[PDB]
RNA sequence: UUUUUUUUUUUUUUUUUUUU
RNA sequence: GCUUGAGUCUCGUAGAGGGGGGUAGAAUUCCAGGUGUAGCGGUGAAAUGCGUAGAGAUCUGGAGGAAUACCGGUGGCGAAGGCGGCCCCCUGGACGAAGACUGACGCUCAGGUGCGAAAGCGUGGGGAGCAAACAGGAUUAGAUACCCUGGUAGUCCACGCCGUAAACGAUGUCGACUUGGAGGUUGUGCCCUUGAGGCGUGGCUUCCGGAGCUAACGCGUUAAGUCGACCGCCUGGGGAG
RNA sequence: GUUUAUUAAAAACACAGCACUGUGCAAACACGAAAGUGGACGUAUACGGUGUGACGCCUGCCCGGUGCCGGAAGGUUAAU
């Protein structure tokens, strides 16, 4: 979570709507949350996380 | 006329302010590779050019084509033409060759002035656009391919180029961006020089138009011997054109050769 | 030495180009003593948006330890290649020696 | 920010015995010395009142640390401008 | 934003779509937009929901 | 946080004294 | 002679960065040719244009104009103003620290030094989309008008005299203040790290606790209750900016 | 100032900036019957229209008529 590998298994995080979940469900961390917030950003604009259905 | 080195008129000690302040670039003797313009209108016989006033015209900068580009040279100094506002360099082709090239701002070190077909990219001699890459700055231009530059002077022409545009028929400028001139035509780089002797007025006369030619000053105002208009009595005050040929708007043109202007926007 | 991360998209087929292309990409980084984490082989990848009218690119991924004094001199050579239809560049927070 | 071939010969020839490093002379010689170093690469940048300040912080100090030596110590003070001059 | 339906007897599949991409997307512009005051009213929002 | 179904309708003189 | 006020080095660190460089992408104009028969806008009710010289549209092919959409927050920086894409260089402020070395080199300020929201002067222009002015058809008790298509300036600004208003603890300099606990937050010491943070601790912010003090809303120790160095401003109606 | 020597002696106005204008260029002008010589050894910030009225601001405003021309949805009706 604090790089690309783990991330491509946490891709249930993701609702519906497309987007990353606000974490009521689980209430991840702060220090934990943190970390996937970068790795998310990389992972966005190289698309390795590719956005929602479309693309 | 915010830039620098700008040089800025005086305090008010004299009659006047301007002209251009700027020190360090004229020069004496005019070196050995010199020419001159003579007479006055002189047609044969009947001139149309009004007001002449042809004495002084005098001499003139001697270098056109300036095609020499693989070979490369250096930065000797830098002048004036009061012919055409131009910035003007002495170039020392390391060959054994002295010439003289146009320039922009400032450009001296003696820098590494070269050219050569996809070999070379630096401000070049002359160099053709379908080798180099794309900005603002062009300058020299061909006027058509092998014709002879466009621009003599660096007073602020910018050119433009288009990257790919109907296949290398390139450039975007002022009063025509479909002239359609193919990228073979040569470049230099680029179009400021000295804006400073052009974007502000050297005076009300000065030297630049009194010492050997008289500029327009006239042609409706007095003696109705002449212009379309008229009676007497300080009036005018009528309809009067510039006739038989016209005046505000209207176009000149309908055919010539090469013809190259297309869409035309005007206004 | 700035642990860049940087991809471009060349035209999708060209596959006997991209291997002599590689060689002289690396070749910048190489003649400035910068080392390569991972060099990476994408493939063939369809695309998010509508560029370049084959649908398609071949990607290329890499991690270089190199100095900002090359990053210029590939922007050039990557936006000068008539057939690069994208290029971008992320840097630091370490390097990534694992493929993706 | 100058380097070590310059720090390590200012550390010997203003300390006293042992450990001067960080005392007054040592601190004037180290600014006047750096101060010095930044007017050879300052004319580059062109636009760069974002490093200036950190500069004319550090010579107005110079400045400072200079009339704190004199009211202080005033035959400490004379033979450090003896040598170095910075009375400006 | 791409929905499938099938067997066309016009199913309305398409339903789920409200979400937010095709709907919630309008809470700024309508015509025209709000375009002053709405940037604090964002929070000012939390304060009348908490029951 | 879209809030124009018309715009306007002269002056007075009302006032049951006061200290608490 | 000290409490070390104060600094420099040293070691570490993260975002919408003071000023030059680069640039990831919806819509939608108008045209080059692909087509479909006539009606698109717009409204309290529709208009001046337009339509057997085919009302948009919508593909395909071109030419121009260079918003910052959002991991985007149920928020983060910052002296204010004030950007939001990430980044090359110059690298504001930081400011968490084993230490190292000198001893108040210290606070806080007038006229001044700079910065300086709205605006004029600009000098040449960069000249999308909207909409004061600009242009009209309309609804007309006069519309000197809102629409509604068209519409600039404002978008920002190289450079730069910029005073300046609404930037209200209706309020600066701050040191002790140690009944305190309650949250929003955040760098962090210690645990079999079995944990949804338990034992803790400084900071950046708020919740609202006595004895006092005390009109009525109550304010309740850093806060107005004691106590202090001024650089002020405070001369009552109308004189006034 | 010395410029209309010839009524005035300037109480004439030659400055000079510019929005606009003629040339994408065998450029505008053609004087000579064949010149391409002014401009040119040069480009639409070169040279010319019509002017400008120090400098610096300021050009509000308002399209009836009448000009300046441009165009084509469309009729007056031609060499074709």
């Amino acid at each position: 979570e604090i790089d690309y590998k783990d991330i491509a298994t946490l891709k249930n995080y993701i609702t519906e709507s497309g987007k990353i979940v606000p974490s009521r469900i689980t209430g991840t961390r702060a220090k934990y949350q943190r970390q996937l917030a970068r790795a998310i950003k990389r992972a966005r604009y190289l698309s390795l996380l590719p956005y929602t259905d479309r693309h | 006329v915010k830039c620098k080195p700008t040089s800025p008129g005086r305090r008010h000690v004299v009659k006047v302010v301007n002209p251009e302040l700027h020190k360090g670039k004229p020069f004496a003797p005019l070196l050995e590779k010199n020419s001159k313009s003579g007479g006055r209108n002189n047609n044969g016989r009947i001139t149309t050019r009004h007001i002449g006033g042809g004495h002084k015209q005098a001499y003139r900068i001697v270098d056109f084509k300036r095609n020499k580009d693989g070979i490369p040279a250096v930065v000797e100094r830098l002048e004036y033409d009061p012919n055409r506002s131009a910035n003007i360099a002495l170039v020392l082709y390391k060959d054994g060759e002295r010439r003289y090239i146009l320039a922009p701002k400032g450009l001296k070190a003696g820098d590494q002035i070269q050219s050569g077909v996809d070999a070379a990219i630096k401000p070049g001699n002359t160099l053709p656009m379908r080798n180099i890459p794309v900005g603002s700055t062009v300058h020299n231009v061909e006027m058509k391919p092998g014709k002879g530059g466009q621009l003599a002077r660096s007073a602020g022409t910018y050119v433009q180029i288009v990257a790919r545009d109907g296949a290398y028929v390139t450039l975007r400028l002022r009063s025509g961006e479909m002239r359609k001139v193919e990228a073979d035509c040569r470049a230099t780089l680029g179009e400021v020089g000295n804006a400073e002797h052009m974007l502000r007025v050297l005076g009300k006369a000065g030297a630049a138009r009194w010492r050997g030619v008289r500029p327009t000053v006239r042609g409706t105002a007095m003696n109705p011997v002449d212009h379309p208009h008229g009676g007497g009595e300080g009036r005018n005050f009528g309809k009067h054109p510039v006739t038989p040929w016209g005046v505000q708007t209207k176009g000149k043109k309908t055919r010539s050769n090469k013809r190259t202007d297309k869409f035309i926007v005007r206004r | 030495m700035r642990h860049y991360e940087i991809v471009f998209m060349v035209h999708p087929d060209q596959s006997e180009q991209v291997p002599g292309m590689i060689e002289r990409y690396t070749a910048a980084i190489t003649g400035a003593e910068g080392k390569i984490h991972r060099l990476e082989d994408w493939g063939r990848r369809q695309l998010a948006y509508p560029i370049n009218k084959l649908h398609k690119a071949h990607y290329v991924l890499m991690n270089v330890e190199a100095p900002q004094e090359v990053i210029d001199e590939l922007e050039t050579t990557f936006r000068f290649n008539d057939a690069v239809i994208r290029s971008m560049v992320m840097r630091t927070k370490h390097a990534v020696t694992e493929a993706s | 920010s100058l380097s070590t071939e310059a720090t390590a010969k200012i550390v010997s020839e203003f300390g006293r015995d042992a450990n001067d490093t960080g005392s007054t002379e040592v601190q004037v010689a180290l600014l006047t010395a750096q101060i010095n170093h930044l007017q050879g690469h300052f004319a580059e940048h062109k636009k760069d009142h974002h490093s200036r300040r950190g500069l004319l912080r550090m010579v107005s100090q110079r400045r400072k640390l200079l009339d704190y030596l004199k009211r202080k110590d005033v035959a400490r003070y004379t033979r450090l401008i003896e040598r170095l001059g910075l009375r400006r | 934003i791409k929905v499938r339906e099938n067997e066309p007897f016009d199913v309305a599949l398409r339903r789920f779509k409200r979400s937010c991409e095709k709907a919630g997307v309008l809470a700024e512009v309508r015509r025209r937009e709000f375009y002053e005051k709405p940037t604090t009213e964002r929070k000012r929002a939390k304060a009348s929901a908490v029951k």
